[PDB]
């Protein structure tokens, strides 16, 4: 069904579906972990632990609601699930939570627990999750000297570094009115409408959040997490993105979607797929694809990530790759892009229509923040339809041809060619 | 091709060398560098710290050299300017 938005300061936007049965209320601050000096990073993950601490045991004993929280850039959200009967003591609980008390929260010996959690949690990230490891140093090395490389669960000493104090005035200088949306989405009509415009609901610091004055940018680079004493290897490449809000984005979506997903190992992702699935089939060469772009407000990251353990041929893994996106900046065949239309058609309407409310809900608020309204489902149908071979070529040529990349690896990486022989091979052969 | 015998040093890969875990490598794309600025003062500064570290291993073996060629010329004058008359004869005999 379609979504409804008002706007006094604080906004309401609900997805009515009768077709679930949980109905699910939350908050979404359009702060994230891109509005934070590098001086202490650890701040967004800190407070998100701090909510997922003790208020569990609140909501599980008083009633029955159960909160979750993520933050990944900028969507930072805090979603309480709740069944349809119960938005009036979820709503009940989230004002006592985040306006008063927000005093005993915050409470001394808790604070100390939560760091040494979150100490362990982001050590045994760092040192076991590899697939995402590259990927958080390919953001870092990508967004060099900006608020955007920063990793979004800080470091060791950024988390050791602060207590109290930088804790709160992220939390005055981020907690408004001016970027928080309720978000409504699950088995609700109208309550939701009305219930956050109230005179017991209000948010704290009806002023400005500060604006940052250097906003982004891309410049090439690479990171070498180079420990040979892991298995496998993991590598990563990316070039300069798009972000939401541009008339490109399907497109970008699109061009990502052409070459697909693919693992070694599953008997079905052997059997379709282009041309340079045969080409690595011919020589076993890697066993993961995982051609992503992602977007943010400020810029996007379009890329490619992949696992490999015949450690001799990373060159020629990445010069096929190479060589087939300059094929597809060159020449694109219709049959590729309708399967790709289908493809993209499948995966957008698994993706914006799950099961689960808290992935609508979150979704709604990412929207909403940054758009004003949610866009359908029919809507983007209709704007994916019109996407051409020509206008395919045209997106390509001013993104994929002779663009800074970032390459960011580890594990066994000694073929790895450093910078020359991988970036030469876009734009030096008989064109 | 076949497997060659005993080496210290292989191919890409499987170079050899030893063991190591810890070391983080970085690049900034030299498209947007702008390299060199300071190309001047950078070589006048390497050439006087090079000058800096090699004083007397140019210096003295070529001025010793040069001491023993002038003693063998300035006796060639003692003998070789008009006055061999006087000397081959004790230098032969
Ligand atoms: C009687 C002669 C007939 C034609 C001879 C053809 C071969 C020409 C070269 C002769 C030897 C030169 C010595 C160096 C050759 C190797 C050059 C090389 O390795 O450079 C590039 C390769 O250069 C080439 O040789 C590529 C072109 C292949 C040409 C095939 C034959 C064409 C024959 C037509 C005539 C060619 C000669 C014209 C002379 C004016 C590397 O880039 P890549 O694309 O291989 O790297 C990709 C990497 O994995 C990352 O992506
Ligand atoms: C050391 C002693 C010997 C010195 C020479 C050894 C290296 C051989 C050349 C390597 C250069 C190279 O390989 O150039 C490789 C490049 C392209 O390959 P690419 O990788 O740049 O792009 C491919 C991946 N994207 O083609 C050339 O330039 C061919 C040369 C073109 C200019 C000459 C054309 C012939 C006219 C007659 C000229 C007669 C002189």
């Amino acid at each position: 069904a379609e979504v409804t938005q008002l706007s006094n300061g604080i906004v309401v936007a609900t997805e009515h579906n009768p077709s679930a049965h949980t109905a699910s209320v939350g908050v979404v601050f359009g702060s994230g972990a891109a509005n934070e000096n590098p001086y202490n990073n650890g701040v967004s993950n800190l407070w998100k632990n701090i909510f997922l601490s003790k208020e569990n045991s609140a909501v599980a004993a008083k009633e029955g609601l159960a909160l979750s929280s993520n933050i990944s850039r900028d969507f930072q959200s805090y979603i309480v699930s709740s069944l349809p009967g119960s938005t009036d003591k979820s709503l009940d609980f989230l004002n006592q939570s985040f306006i008063q008390q927000k005093a005993n929260l915050l409470s001394s010996s808790n604070f100390e627990a939560t760091k040494k959690s979150v100490l362990k949690q982001v050590q045994d990230f760092e040192e076991n999750d590899h697939p995402n490891r590259v990927l958080e140093h390919l953001h870092s090395t990508a967004f060099q000297n900006t608020p955007l490389s920063l990793p979004t669960r800080g470091t060791l000493e950024s988390l050791e570094n602060l207590v109290v104090a930088d804790l709160e005035s992220f939390a005055n200088n981020h907690f408004l009115n001016s970027n928080a949306v309720v978000v409504g989405t699950g088995n609700i009509k109208h309550e939701d409408l009305v219930n956050s415009i109230e005179s017991k609901n209000l948010s704290l610091q009806t002023g400005t959040k500060p604006v940052l004055k250097k906003k982004a940018a891309f410049l090439g680079s690479e990171v070498r997490l180079r420990d040979d004493t892991l298995p496998k290897a993991w590598i990563s490449l990316a070039v300069e993105g798009e972000p939401v809000n541009s008339p490109n984005y399907f497109v970008a979506k699109l061009a990502a979607q052409i070459f697909g997903s693919y693992n070694a190992f599953e008997p079905a992702s052997r059997l379709q797929g282009i041309k340079l699935l045969d080409n690595i089939q011919e020589y076993q060469l890697c066993d993961n694809f995982n051609h992503f772009s992602l977007s943010y407000k400020d810029s996007g990251l379009w890329g490619f990530s992949t696992a490999t353990r015949n450690v001799t041929m990373i060159d020629d893994l990445i010069h096929f790759t190479l060589k087939q996106w300059n094929r597809l900046t060159i020449s694109v065949t219709d049959t590729e892009v309708e399967r790709a239309k289908s493809l993209l058609k499948l995966q957008l309407g698994q993706l914006y229509e799950s099961g689960n409310p808290v992935n609508d809900a979150n979704l709604l608020g990412a929207e909403v923040l940054i758009k004003g309204s949610k866009l359908s489902l029919g809507e983007a149908f209709k704007k994916i339809d019109a996407i051409t071979v020509k206008d395919v070529k045209a997106w390509a040529g001013k993104r994929l041809w002779d663009q800074d990349i970032a390459i960011a690896g580890t594990g066994q990486i000694e073929g790895l060619l450093d910078y020359m022989r991988i970036r030469s091979d876009m734009s030096m052969m008989r064109w | 091709g076949p497997p060659s015998g005993k080496t210290y040093m292989g191919w890409w890969g499987h170079m050899g060398g030893p063991k190591q875990k810890g070391i983080t490598s970085y690049a900034v794309s030299p498209y947007a560098q702008k390299p060199l600025q300071g190309i001047f003062h950078n070589a006048v500064f390497n050439s006087f710290r090079r000058f800096k570290s090699q004083f007397l291993y140019v210096l003295i073996p070529a001025g010793i050299y040069w001491y023993w060629w002038k003693n063998g010329n300035e006796y060639n004058e003692f003998l070789y300017s008009k006055a061999g008359r006087e000397e081959l004869e004790r230098v032969n005999v």
